Parts: C-alpha cells; structure tokens; sequence
C-alpha cells in the first residue's frame, strides 16, 4: 500500500491505457497472439445437420506492453486480476464452426502477468457446422475440421499461433475418437494481395458405432430369413394347410415392413451410407421375392394345389373310372420332386445368406487392415 | 505522434452520435449492401422458414473521418468498433423471421479517406415462399426483401453487387436438393413515400433421390399382390379363404402407408401432387380388389324284387350327382380366364399410367427453370 | 407553483435504499393480494401450473405526503417504478419462476403516503395432485408466497378474503372446476426450523375436475369389449362347429385391441398427472375379462375327439354299418354339449358380475361424492 | 448550420424527458389507438396463441413542440426517436399473450410544431378465445379488447378512430376463413368508484374453418367400410361357407377403424373443436360398430346350421329315409327367403342411418353455404 | 442522528468494487458452505438433469468489515445489499448446466463485526453421473463436484462442514429412493502443473429407482402370453383339429410381442437403462418364438398325418380291406402318445425357464434390497 491505491489511480488502465486505442507500440507488425485449444466436453452430435455442440477451454495469450510493471505493481505482486472491462477483448471467432454464436466465452475473468502479457481462458458451449455429408458414416467416419482465431485483423494488426481430443470427451457418445491433429497457419486470400489473420486449424478424426444397435437388429435379419427359410419347409410337411399357409405369408409380410419402418427414423436422424443400407433391403427383397415364390410354387397345381352283375357292373365302371380321376391327384403330389424343392430352397438360402455375410467379410479384411 | 492528440480530438469534438450520415436532403449516402453467403442450416420446407449464415458487407463514405499525417498517412486502414451510426437495421420483408445474431456492433474497416467495410457473418431466421409449390418437379420461385425497419429511404441510397451474385455459389453441399439459382431486384413501392425492401429470387430445386426408389417397391409390391389376388382365382378357384387373407393383408398395407404419409408431411407438406394421384392409384387398387372379390362372389350355389332294390340304389347316386354336377355347371371357371385377361387390361393399363404420370413429371415439368 | 421549487427540495433529500423507517425495529405496514386471472398450465403428473396473477400491493410511505404544490395539485400520481423501495415477490409455496413483466411498472402515490400497485404476472409454480386431486373430494392447492428478500422485522404483509373465488377467471379449458379459495396471513417458523420470520400469504384451491372427453372413449371400447365377449360366450351356442377356430381368431383379434386401449391411456396419466384409482378399474376389469375369455375356450377345447357268400359278404356289410354307427354314434354322446349351454350362463351372470361390481363401484366413487 | 448549436443546447436542457405532456388540468393526454395488422404468422387452435403484424398507430400532442426559424428553419418537421417520450402501457385485456415485438426505441415525427405520430412495426403474441365454438363451421366471434393498462381517464384516455376488416392482411396460408370483424369503443367507468377510468377498443373477429382436404380423407374409408359392411351382408347369403372367413374381417376392419381414431383425435387434442362435432363421428362410427356385432353375431344365429334279401334294402333304405330326414332339418336351418329380408331390413336402416348421417351434414350445410 | 450521515458516506467514500477481499498471499478467502436442499422439482431420466434448489449458504468474513459505536453502535448486525461485494463464481464441475437462479440484487448478512452470511435459495439445472448403470439393482452414486471455477488454490478457499444425509429433503413421490448421501472436501492439484487449483464439495447420491407401475404392466402380458404358449402347446393334444390353428396364434403371438417390443424402444431410448436387463426378455421372449420353431415344426412333423355275384360283393368289401390297413398308415403317424410328450417336454421346460425368469428377477432384487 506502498503507493498502491495511488498507484492503481497513477497508471489508470482506461485513463493511461487508450480503451478505445489497440496498444501495438504504433503502426507496425501487430502485438503477438497465441489461442490454444482444449475441449472440455462434446454434448451432442448430430449426423443429420452436421452439428456438434461443445465446450471448450479458450486459452488465449497476448502481451500487453502498458501492463509492465515496476516494484509496487510488478514486484508487490508479480501476478494480478482484471476483469474483462478493463481488457481490450478480441473477437476469436469460430470461422467455420461459429455457426452458432460463443457462449461464457465472452468477457469472463481474465489473468493479468506482471509486465503486460496476458492470459484468458474461460469455457466455450458452442455449436459447429462440422462436414458430415452422407460419407462420414463409411467406417472412417472422417476427420472434422475446425478454425479458431481474432476474425477482424489483418497481418498487419495480429498474428495468433498455437492437445488432444479425448481429454475430457463425452464417453456416453455412440461414437469413438480416435485423433486430433493441431496446426495454426495464416492466410491471404483470391481477392486480398496481403496475407493476413492467423488461425488455429484442429482436425478431429473420430469413428461411432454402437453396440446396440447390433443386438436389436440382426437378432430380425436372421429371424426373419428363417421364417421364408421355413414357410418353404412347411409346405412339406404339410402343403395342403392351404388357408393357412396363406396366414404365414400375410403374416411374415407385415411385420417385414414395420422393421423397416423404425430403420428410416434413426435414419433420418442421420443420413446413411449407401454400403450398408443397400445388403439389408436388397435381401429383405430377397426374401419377399421368395415369399411371391412361396405363393405360385405353393398352389400352382391343378387338382394337387347276370343281370344283377349289370347293375354292380355300374358301380365297377363308375369305380375304375373315377380311379382315373382320384389318382389324377397323386399325380400331381409330385413327392420325387419333395427333397428337391426344399434342396433347391436349401441351395439359394445358402448362396444369399452367404452372399452378404460374404460382402460382411469382403469390406471386414479392409478394417482389419 | 504527427498531430494525433489534434486530429484525435477534433473529429470525437465534431462527430455526432445520435445522427445520420447525411448533410441535409440530398442524395443521401450510397450505402453499399452485399452478402456473401456461408451455407444454409435447415430449410423447414412444411412452414416456409428459413435459417441460413452469410457476411453482411456494409460499405460507404463518411466524410467526418478523414485524416491527416499519423492516422490517414499514419496508417490508412485502422479496425474501429461500431457504436457510431446508422447500422443497418434491415427485416425482411417476407423474412426476418426475427432477430440479428453477428450482424450488428461487430468492428468495421475504415479506410483512409473514409471508405468503410463491415464484413460481418451472421444467422438469421427467415421464411421464403417455397409455399406448397416446392415440391413439383418444375419447383417455385420466391421473393427475400431485405431492409430497415423505420428507415424510409430519403436519406440514404441502397445498391447491390452481382446479379448472376448466384445462389448455388454456396448452396449446402450436404443437399439432397439444389439450386437453380438467385437473382436481385432493388424496388420501390410506391403504395408508400418510403423507399423499401430489396426482392431476392428463389428458383430453387429439391432432388433428394433416395426414398422414392423404394416408395417405388410399394407401388410395384403392392401390385404383386394385386396381380396375384387376381391371379389366384384362376390358379386355384379353392382361393376361398385364402383370398379374404390377401386384402386383410392388401387393405392394411394401404391404410399403414397412409400412416407415414401425415407423418413425412410433418416437416416438410405442400401438394399433394406425388399423394393425389397415388391416392387415386389407392382408390383404384381399392375398388378393383373388392368387385373382384364381388366376381368372387358371384356363384349362387357354390358363392325281379331283387332289382327294385338295386334301383333304389342306381336312383340315390345318380340322383344327387346331377344334382352336384349341377354345382358344376355353376362355378365352371369361363369368368377366371376372362376376367384374368381383364386382370391382363386392369392391370397392365393402370400400371403403366401412373408410371407415366410419373415418368412425365420428372422429365416434362422441369425445364422451365428460366 | 412552486412545482419545479417542491420537486427539487425534497429530491435533494430523498433517500432510494432506505425503507420510510420510524427507526429499524419497528419494520414498515404491507398490504397485498392476488387475483388470478389465468391459469395456463396444468401440469399435474409433474405438478406445476403457469397464471396470470393480479400482485395487488400496498404499502405506506410518509416519506411524501406532499404541501401545496403536489398533494393539493392532485391527490393522486404516478412517478417512477425505479424511484425507491420495491417488493420482490415469489411464492414460497409455488413460483418456480422469475417473475414475468410483474415489475416496471407504473406504482400509486397517493399525496399522504398511499401507495397501491397492482401487475399482471404469469410465472410458474407447483401445486399438489400427485396421485389423488382427480377424485371427487379434492386436495387444496396450497400456495405461499412472500418477499423472498428480506424477513419480517422490516416487512410484515397483509390480507384478505379467506373465506369467498376461483372461477372469477378460472380457465375455460379446465376439464377441470374450482369451489373453494381460502386466503391466509401467516408468521414464519416452519419444520425446517428457521428464525427471522418471514411473513407470507398462504393460497388454497380446492378444486374439481373430470369433465370427461375420453370418457367415453374409454367406456364404449369396453362396452363394445364386453358386448364382444357376450358375442363370444351367446354366439357359441348359435355357431356351427367350425367355431372353435373361429372363436379363436376373436381372441387375436379381442387383446389386438385390448393392448391398443392399453398403450392409449397409459400415455394419458404420464402426459399428465397421476391417480390410481381410475386407472385400475380399467386394467384390472381388463384382466379380468381376459382372464375369463381365454379360460372359455379352453371350456371348448377340452373334450377327446368332439374338441351262402351273398350272406357271408352282406354279414360283414351290415355289420360295418351298424358297428362303425355305434362308433359315429361315438361323436353323438363325446360332444353332448352340456358344457356349451352352460357355458352361455356361466359367463353371463360372471360377465354381468364383472360389470357390475365395476361400474357399479364407479358408481360409488361418482356417489360417495354426489 | 442555421443555428445548428445554439438549436441542440437549447432543446436538450429545458426537455424532462420523462415528464409526460401534462397541461394544466383539463384533457389529460388524449392518445388514440389504431391497430393495422399488416399480416398474420401462425395460430394454434388448442392454445388459441397467434403470433401477428401490428403496426401501432399511435397519436398525441405536445403544443411545447410547436417552432420557429431555430428549430423548424434548422430542418422543418423531422425525425426524434422514442426515448424522450412518455409511453402508455398498451396492453391486451383478454389477449396481451405477452411484449409488443420491437417496440422500445423507434422513431417518430414531430412537427416545427408538434403533431406527434408513434407508429412502429409490430408483430407480437397474443391470446384469443376459440372456445369449443370456433372451429365451428359457423364459427366463433374472437373476442379482443385493447387500451392503456395503468392509467384511467383523467391521467389518461386511448380511443380509435377505426374499422377495417380482418381479411385485409388474412394469411393466405390458413386453412381457415373469416366472416368479418368489427371494432367499436368503449369507456370503461366502475360501481366501485364514482371515478371515470380508461378506454378499451374491443375486436370481434368472426371466422369459419376447415381446408377441405381433411374431409375427403377421412369420410372415404367409410365409404370403404360401406362396402365391407354390404360385404357382410351379402357374402353370408349367398355362401355361409366362409363364415370364419369373414370373422378375420371382423377383426382386420374395427382395427382398421381404431387407427382412423389415433389420427384425428390428436388433431382433436391439438385443437378443440366444438365437441358435439364429435357425436356426430360418434355415433356414426359406433353405429358400424352396433351394425357388425349384431349382423354378423346373428349370421352366426342357428341352432344347428349357422326274398328276405328284400327286407336288408328296406332296412337299409329305412336308414337313407330318416337321415333324409335330418339332412333336410340342417337345411331347413339356413334358409334363403329371410336373409333376403335382413337385406332390406337393414339397408332401409342404412339409408335411414345414412340419411340420418347426411341429416348433420346437409344441415348446417344449410347454414354453412350462407 | 447517529453520525448518521458521517457513518454511510464515509463507508462508500472508501469503498471500492475493482478490488477484492484479499488480504496478503495467505490463506486465500476463508470461504465457507453448506448445504440447504429442499425440493427438487424435475429431473429427468434421459438426459440425467436435475432441477432442484439449494439454498448454497455462504460464510467467510471481510476485515474492512470491523465496527466502533458509530456503525456497530448504530444496530449490531445490519444486512446489506448485495451489490457492494466480490462475489464468488460457484459452479457444478461435471454439472453447470446453467445460470444460478436468483442469486442477483439479494441480501448479505452483516455483523458491526463482520460475521457474514447469505444462504441464496438458488434453483438450478444439474448434469451428473448416474448412467446407463444408474438404476441397477447394485445402485448407483452420482458424483457431483462443485467449487469455486478460473481460480487455483495459491488464491482463494473454500471448505464443507458436515455430513447430512440424502434423505434429509429426498422428493417424497419419488419413483424412486434414496439410501444416503455423503459430502467430503478437497483441494486438487495435478502432476501436470506445479499450480495449487481450487478446492471443492462433492457430493454423491446413492439411491435406487424404478416405480412399479412400469413393473405391474410388464409382468401382465408375460404371464398372459405365456398363459398363450403354454396353450400352444395343451391344444395339439386337447384339439389337434385345430392344427392350422395353432399356426395362426403363432402369427398372432409373434406379431403381438413383436409390436410390445416397439413400445420399449419408443420408452426405453426415452427413459435410458442398461441394456443388460433387456437380455432378460431377450432369450425369454426369443424362448417364446424358440419353442413355437420347434413345436409346430415338430407338431407337423409327419409326412401323412402332419358264384360271381358273390364275387363283386367280394370285389367290394375288399375295395373296404385294402384301403383300410392303408390309412392305417396315416394314423400310423399320429398315435396321439408323443404329442403328450413333447407338451411334457416343453411344459417342464418352460415351468423352468419361467422359474428362470421368476430367477433373474428375483435374484437381482435379492441384490437391490442389499
């Protein structure tokens, strides 16, 4: 309290300190800038709007050559406080993931050193833009990238140059980060003949698949296939159960088709790949074209689907006859053909079910790789 | 240093806050409004609203800031914060939805001789005549009428930039849809004393090519049942029960699928056009499901001592089996081939129509996209 | 008038911060009540609800009584909200929150030191009905709400009609009804045990509700459902014998909609509040019904299968008649049906029983509270 | 400029701001109200809440705004924002669904002289009875009233000065239609106080529903179901074979019906409509209901049926001869003259019914065509 | 009076808001807490939020605070605004989803002394651990820590006191309970950097949930679907002539659960739990579908059953003899013996595997109680 009081009046920060006027020592270079980056939790994705909130720790860094101090300011305390009022605040915008305004990011506490250079690094909730498409959900699931810097200034009025990822990462994400490259750079443009505004570039290569979806899913798929797999295998033992063989169809049909219903949804939630979307209703029709098979292949067939001696001479004619007709339905039993049938369902159900499960395996030595 | 204090306090000694850019009634100041637009978020094609992100470039003289030797000749471009002046207001028209977020009080670029920049990026919420005209394959136009909001142009000029500038330069590449482009029309109601609003153009174009496809599987599926409930009368007549299970089940279908039909709607409705006629293409399937059922129908029946004994029995069978040959006779199947062959035009014919339509839509009413 | 010369006196000496204070161990008179005037939001399950209160204040301040120049002018006036002291207010009891556009506003001096207020608020709050306040008898909302700024030796309110209401303004779009308001000033010691008592004003609602919609929504599915296993208990005793299966189907088709009326209205008491009471008869008399219906055709299953050569050869012939009769005849005595007419009766006093001890005791919790 | 210094000094200094236009005691300040919509944004039915364009004419006057060579020589009548002024707390009795929409700190006109003009583009929230009787075809008169919150009529008084339709500015966009509206003043003075309090305009708007397109939809199953129904009566008569086969029926329809239920009653629920609109779907529905259950339980109805060589054939044709009989008796069973009347019995039922069904429909289709 | 006037304006003369309390690089600002939790008004499963309120009593003191007879003279123990102070930023670590509510504008309890409190009736929303694995039946604890924010150690300090429990104020109409809740301070430093960060109170919730009205409804259609199976399989024998009928209750059954299922996923994704307890009716309800594979497969299983005068007369009855060891053949398949088998078979494995489920159930519950 060495001159303190009146100190802290002799130097003014408004009054001695030009608010209005960015201390860089005159025209010249700039003053020095340093953003580093650190997220402190991703809350949400979207794969949809290719959106992602989260927060991160702005720690931000700059000299401020007015602010060296000398014994009762420097030394008195080598380290001090000053609100964001009596800080010149740039604007770090989010220059191509500020697609929703910066959140308790603004103007929070600050960290004064003893001889101008200064430090502020609060929490940002923010929202990004961030390149999704409908290819970041090959498995690759790509690399999001991100610019953070001073957005006005040019190279002649600043210069800002530059920590993974999974620090503090959100781990009730269906998704998985696997890096997180951080370089800073500077760039002119097309239309300016002059370099300028320098920036911090942080991509984030991540991957997501639940482990959730697998169980609920497949456990239909291979439902499903079986009930087309057996409708064929019913009509063996028992193929005459007409009215009711019928039921099975309308039956399997149905509920093909809400199955499906609930996948467009989550898909909509999500625009999905064409790899993995194309096996699962290309082969649901696999089945609905055995079903349509089921049908004309299970009913197409026909039928199948002496004087008193005079008198019971009749019923012999009538008899014979008739025994004609009566075996005109063995005929159509076809019962040598039976194995074949259900063999020939067999051959198919293999050469599909393995088809997939064959394109399963195709792409699943590439992942492995 | 060179006259800093001087230049410094003169201009914050002469300027003033709470006026306009202006000397009187003139010409005004020709204000120069330009965006470049970042890319688009979400277009909620049921309501008509439209949020998007673009740079508002603001751009005029002001002849209250010239400089001299350390400021102008100092440095001839220096950042300076808003605050003070006439800022751009602007709704729009049709639009602004509400509010400004990045817009206004960001810094500005001021240059020597007073030329100003502001090149700010901003969200706004907007609402464009997409209407109930966005979903014919021809698709519709709109107007986006930007401007102030108690500012009556009679002391200020607005003008704009391109005009070919295009509105696929930065239309969202995360679209199934597109962009035949953007024009730009500056005008001046005349209902009014005030110079208003600026008319931007919308013809855009909607082609999101992923669900149709297997909408396309109903409308083929949906006739494959079809063909084969009327296939199945003449294939085994016994068909009987069976049958009523194939419109149960043909009949649900249709009325589940008018169950996603509102709730696809939600986001997103318009005409009815895609719906109407598969709706008449419903009717149909409808209507021609059941009279053949009433084909079905159809049937009114079906739906010495020694020898006097033996008599008495060539009589009971030969009796009753006129009598169920008769049911024979009723129910001889005439009707299956020739109605399987009405199955043939029906079916063929209808098929082949709404096909078309299709087929016609897509191709035909798309051109006239200038 | 001296009216620059007064204004300009005492606001040289005017006090903002400081309440009109005798001195500081007395505390200062407040007056205060509520008139609703909406009712927004009934959220019951969750209990909260959103209104329209009139805040009447009133208080006094001598710190004014005016001369001359400004009582005698006009008794009455109208100067600044944010000119002193002014309450917060929130109930205890209920607001959940802030208040809404309740303050800013326009305050009431008499010239003497009268001073009444009035606003309008809408604010959220949290009143009972929790599982219960949907009977018949209802459950008082209780609300209490105070200054939540200072405590009683400073501020100290008053009241009002505790006794008369309610449906002054009563929302409308209640399928609900008030008949009692009760409005109580309380001193400050509670449960909790906390000292420096804070005055409140304490809001009984005893209200009704239950002018039912879905009632009836509810009551002819379930007519219809026992009237549809009167179907399936009376039209066994008409069908043929291929009615088993038939039955059957019904069964499908009977918790087919069952369910549907079981996933409806479970919906229902989540969406909105929670009671018991209501909600067993329907699942339990549901069950039950079940419960039977099922039960009844295992009663038709049960049953085991009803669910010289001239004369050497004419012997055996008319053996195989008369033999495999005795057989056919088999099926005659197996399926005697004594179970089925009965059966008619058997469910018909249950199903009357069933019916009646439900409805009839819906009934009762309708005339108990008549 | 024309005393461009000494002007500015001035007219701040002697300015109180907040000091509203009060001249001696007489008039008060009169101020008139009048509101143009300009358009409308979006309503909800079940949460009568309309987001709507105003653009609030409001009129006043300051004789102490009236000038001279210094003032209007300076720039004739011009351009002062807000702020300075004293601003009434408009506010919408029974609507006011909460803040003007960009009101605070426009700007308006003062003459050389004084007229004052504060006419700011509004767009706000408000609050409107519907009642169950809006969406009436003959619709619901909404009633709105509007005038100064705070301030009676010796401090002060809002009136109008208009009547303008409401289909001025209608949304295009609704899926409703307007019948007129009207506005008419009101001064408000109470029993309670022999006081004369503030003004009110008070707004009627007066409109009728329905997009068309609804309609259709929903009357086409039952169209539909018509048919099923005519199934149900004449599949059985001309073939009682497929009884069970029409049991399936039974249960793929009424669900049918319980899901049109889900759909519409939602809308019912996200917008109420007056309910006894509802009766008529009510018993109309239910009567396809009543008409099922019973057509098909008595379908179902029926008991039943839904030598010495010489002397073994008299033995054995005496057993073809009883059996004759009993055949004869099932037979007897299901007869083909009575079916025939159910036919008619019923059908007259449902031209009586269906007419009866029309009944509503033409009716205030009487009234609804005017 | 009392120095009145020296007393005030000395006190805000000397008094300054830039600088805090700090007194010399010490013992950072003996900040003290703790707890007073009273309601918790919504918290949400999903999304594991948690709006409650905590009156977050604050206790620490201000040396610039000491009093003579002309301030604690004056009344003791005054309470000051608010505003005068350096207030700390509390905020929930691994919570902070928002905003403190209400801590503004308030009262601050001061001593003549110094002693200072203010115990803020904060309401906030929460974020904390609880997880997929949260309502377990071995519990979960959230965590939740809270401290001073941008601030380490080498400054500033704060410290708990006590041990309280949970269910000191739990919600009383909790779907749900608690079993104890402990708080312990801390101080953390990290290896990372040298630097003394700030200190913290962490809390830890430990309690069980779940309402049983989720439990009484999902136990009903298991019992009752399997009432169904058990059925599936009692028929075969009881009323194999319904062979084709227990082909349709499969297609029924199937479908049924299939859709409860849909419900879940609905609820479930809704109401967030670890998916370890849905592979409980997994392989139950899998079971279900498992045997009916099996069974009916099984039950159709079967490949059949799924003088010269005096010469014909022999010609005939041997026409009889042949055919009739034939069929013989058929029956041959179906003795009517295995089927009770197989309904033995299944019903023993299905009286286990229904223990099984009465198993897991009960078994995770004799490790929830513990």
């Amino acid at each position: 309290v060495n001159e303190e009081e009146r100190l802290i009046n002799d130097l003014l920060i408004v009054n001695k300190y030009n608010k209005h006027v960015r201390p860089v020592k005159h025209n010249n270079e700039v003053v020095n800038i340093a953003l580093s980056l650190t997220l402190s939790n991703l809350i949400s994705l979207k794969e949809t709007d290719e959106t992602l909130t989260t927060n991160v720790w702005m720690d931000h860094a700059w000299y401020d050559h007015r602010l060296t101090w000398n014994a009762s300011e420097y030394s008195d305390i080598s380290i001090l406080r000053l609100r964001p009022e009596l800080i010149w605040i740039p604007d770090i915008v989010l220059q191509n993931n500020n697609d929703g305004q910066y959140n308790v990011a603004y103007f929070c506490n600050v960290l004064v050193r003893p001889n101008g250079y200064v430090t502020w690094l609060p929490p940002a909730i923010f929202r990004s833009s961030c390149p999704i498409n409908v290819l970041y959900f090959p498995f690759d699931w790509q690399n999001c990238s991100l610019k953070f810097t001073a957005l006005n200034y040019n190279a002649n009025e600043i210069s800002m140059d530059l920590i993974i990822d999974p620090e503090a990462f959100t781990e009730n994400g269906e998704w998985e980060i696997i890096h997180k490259p951080a370089k800073k750079n500077i760039y002119g443009d097309k239309f300016p003949n002059g370099t300028n505004y320098q920036d911090v570039t942080f991509y984030l290569i991540i991957r997501r698949k639940p482990l959730f979806y697998v169980i609920n899913f497949i456990t239909p798929c291979v439902l499903i296939s079986f009930l087309a797999a057996l409708a064929f295998y019913l009509p063996a033992e028992s193929g005459e159960k007409m009215s009711t063989a019928i039921c099975v169809l309308l039956a399997q049909a149905v509920f093909l088709l809400l199955t499906s219903q609930r996948l467009p949804e989550t898909a909509l939630a999500v625009p999905l790949i064409g790899k993995y979307l194309m096996f699962i209703m290309s082969l649901v029709t696999g089945v609905v074209v055995n079903c349509g098979i089921v049908l004309n292949f299970h009913f197409r067939t026909p039928s199948t689907h002496s004087g008193i001696d005079s008198t019971n001479y009749i019923v012999k004619q009538i008899k014979e006859k008739n025994a004609y007709d009566e075996e005109v339905g063995n005929w159509n039993l076809v019962g040598q053909t039976i194995d074949r049938l259900s063999m020939f369902i067999i051959t198919p159900v293999m050469v599909l079910g393995t088809i997939f499960i064959f394109v399963m395996g195709n792409f699943n030595r590439p992942p492995a790789k | 240093s060179v006259m800093e204090d001087t230049l410094l306090s003169v201009l914050f000694e002469n300027y003033n806050p709470k006026v306009r850019p202006s000397q009187t009634v003139g010409d005004k100041v020709t204000v120069r409004v330009g965006l470049t637009l970042t890319s688009l978020l979400i277009l909620n094609e049921k309501n008509e609203e439209m949020t998007t992100s673009v740079f508002l470039n603001l751009a005029w003289t002001d002849y209250r800031l010239q400089w001299d030797p350390a400021a102008y000749e100092g440095i001839k471009d220096l950042s300076i914060p808003s605050d003070d002046v006439w800022q751009p207001d602007i709704v729009l028209m049709n639009n602004n939805d509400g509010s400004f977020e990045i817009t206004l009080h960001v810094n500005v670029l001021v240059q020597h001789t007073g030329a100003v920049s502001w090149h700010p990026s901003a969200i706004y919420r907007s609402s464009c005549t997409i209407k109930v005209m966005y979903f014919p394959f021809d698709w519709q136009n709109c107007t986006m009428v930007f401007k102030s909001y108690t500012y009556d142009t009679s002391e200020v000029i607005l003008q704009h930039a391109l005009d070919a500038m295009i509105n696929q330069d930065a239309f969202t590449e995360n679209g199934q849809w597109s962009i035949e482009h953007k024009p730009s029309r500056k005008n001046w109601r005349s209902d009014d004393p005030s110079y208003e609003d600026v008319t931007f153009y919308l013809i855009i174009q909607r082609k999101p090519l992923f669900y149709i496809v297997y909408t396309i599987v109903p409308c083929i599926l949906i006739s494959i049942l079809a063909i084969l409930v009327f296939y199945l009368p003449p294939d085994a007549g016994e068909k009987m029960s069976l049958s009523i299970s194939a419109l149960l089940a043909l009949t649900v279908f249709l009325l589940l699928l008018a169950d996603k039909v509102p709730e696809t709607s939600l986001s997103v409705p318009i005409i009815i056009s895609y719906l109407m006629f598969i709706m008449i293409l419903v009717a149909f399937s409808v209507i021609l499901s059941v009279v053949v059922l009433n084909l079905h129908h159809r049937s009114p029946n079906t739906h010495e001592a020694v020898e006097a004994i033996k008599y008495i029995a060539e009589q009971l069978e030969s009796a009753s089996e006129f009598d169920d040959l008769k049911k024979d006779w009723q129910y001889v199947a005439m009707v299956a081939d020739r109605l399987f062959l009405y199955i043939f035009i029906t079916m063929c014919s209808i098929g082949t129509f709404s096909i078309f339509l299709d087929a016609s839509h897509n191709v035909p009413p798309d051109n006239p996209f200038a | 008038n001296e009216e620059g010369r007064l204004i300009e006196k005492l606001l040289g000496d005017y006090d903002k911060r400081i309440k009109p204070a005798k001195t500081l161990d007395h505390v200062i008179d407040v007056t205060l009540k509520l008139t609703l005037t909406n009712l927004i939001s009934l959220n019951e399950k969750e209990e909260a609800l959103t209104t329209n209160v009139w805040i009447e204040i009133q208080w006094n301040d001598y710190r004014l009584s005016w001369n001359t120049s400004e009582y005698e002018g006009i008794d009455l006036v109208r100067i600044p909200s944010e000119l002193l002291w002014l309450p917060d207010v929130v109930l205890e009891n209920n607001v959940d929150g802030q208040f809404e556009v309740a303050y800013y506003a326009n305050v009431l001096v008499y010239n003497d030191g009268s001073m009444y207020w009035l606003p309008p608020a809408i604010y959220r709050s949290t009143c009972p009905i929790a599982v219960t306040y949907f009977p018949f008898d209802w459950q008082n909302c209780s609300l209490v709400f105070r200054s939540q700024t200072y405590n009683a030796h400073e501020v100290n309110l008053q009241l009002s009609a505790e006794e008369g209401i309610d449906p002054e303004d009563f929302t409308e779009n209640g399928e609900w009804t008030i008949r009692h308001r009760p409005a109580k000033k309380n001193y400050n010691w509670q449960l909790t045990k906390d000292d420096i008592d804070f005055q409140e004003i304490i809001f009984f609602l005893i209200i009704q509700r239950k002018p039912l919609f879905y009632i009836i929504n509810i009551i002819a599915p379930c007519v219809l459902i026992s009237s549809l296993v009167v179907l399936v208990y009376f039209l066994p005793a008409q069908a043929g014998g291929q009615k088993c299966t038939l039955s059957i189907s019904v069964l499908l088709a009977q918790t087919i909609f069952l369910f549907l009326i079981a996933q409806k209205v479970p919906e229902t008491s989540l969406n909105v509040p929670l009671i018991g009471k209501y909600l067993i008869f329907v699942m339990f008399v549901s069950l039950v019904i079940v419960t039977n219906c099922v039960i009844v055709l295992n009663v038709s299953l049960r049953t085991p299968n009803t669910h010289s050569c001239v004369e050497a050869c004419n012997f055996i012939a008319k053996s195989t008649k008369e033999q495999n009769d005795s057989g056919s005849e088999n099926e005659n005595w197996v399926l005697i049906g004594k179970v089925i007419d009965k059966a008619c009766f058997w469910i018909a006093l249950l199903l009357f029983s069933l019916g009646t001890l439900a409805i009839f005791l819906t009934g009762h919790l309708n005339q108990v509270p008549e | 400029s024309e005393h461009e210094t000494r002007l500015v000094a001035n007219l701040l200094e002697n300015y109180n701001k907040v000091i509203r236009p009060v001249e001696h005691h007489t008039h008060f300040v009169d101020i008139t109200v009048g509101l143009q919509l300009i358009q409308l944004i979006n309503v909800d039915e079940v949460n009568q809440i309309v987001e709507t364009n105003v653009r609030l004419r409001q009129q006043w006057i300051d004789v102490r705004l009236r000038w001279n060579p210094a003032d209007y020589g300076g720039i004739k009548k011009i351009r002062l924002p807000s702020d300075d002024v004293w601003l009434p707390d408009l506010v919408l009795y029974n609507n006011a669904d909460g803040d003007f929409a960009i009101v605070h700190m426009t700007k308006l006109l003062l003459d050389y002289t004084g007229k004052i003009m504060w006419t700011p583009p509004a767009i706000f929230k408000s609050y409107c009875e519907i009642i169950v009787t809006h969406f009436p075809f003959d619709q619901q008169n909404c009633t709105m009233k509007l005038g100064i919150w705070t301030y009676d009529g010796t401090k002060v008084s809002i009136s109008p000065e208009s009547d303008r339709p409401d289909l001025s500015t209608f949304m295009e966009s609704g899926e409703w239609v307007m019948k007129d509206y009207r506005g008419w003043k009101h001064w408000v003075y109470y029993t309670c106080c022999p006081d004369t309090p503030y003004l009110d305009i008070t707004y009627h708007f007066i409109m009728q529903r329905i997009p068309l397109y609804f309609v259709v939809n929903v009357i086409i199953p039952c169209l539909l179901f018509s048919f099923l129904t005519v199934l149900v009566f004449y599949l059985p008569t001309d073939s009682g074979e497929k009884m069970t086969l029409s049991i399936s029926v039974l249960l793929s329809l009424t669900v049918f019906l319980l899901v049109i239920v889900e759909l519409i009653p939602s809308t019912s629920s996200a917008v109420p409509l007056i309910g006894k609109y509802m009766l008529f779907t009510m018993i109309f529905v239910i009567s396809s209901i009543i008409v099922t259950v019973v057509v098909i339980n008595t379908h179902h109805r029926s008991p039943s049926t839904h030598s010495a060589i010489e002397g073994v054939k008299y033995i054995a044709e005496h057993m073809k001869s009883d059996e004759e009989s009993s055949n004869a008796a099932e037979e007897w069973k299901y007869v083909a003259m009575v079916i025939d009347h159910i036919l008619l019995c019923v059908f007259m039922l449902i031209c009586i019914i269906g007419t009866v069904s029309v009944f509503a429909g033409r009716l205030i289709e009487l009234s609804q065509e005017g």
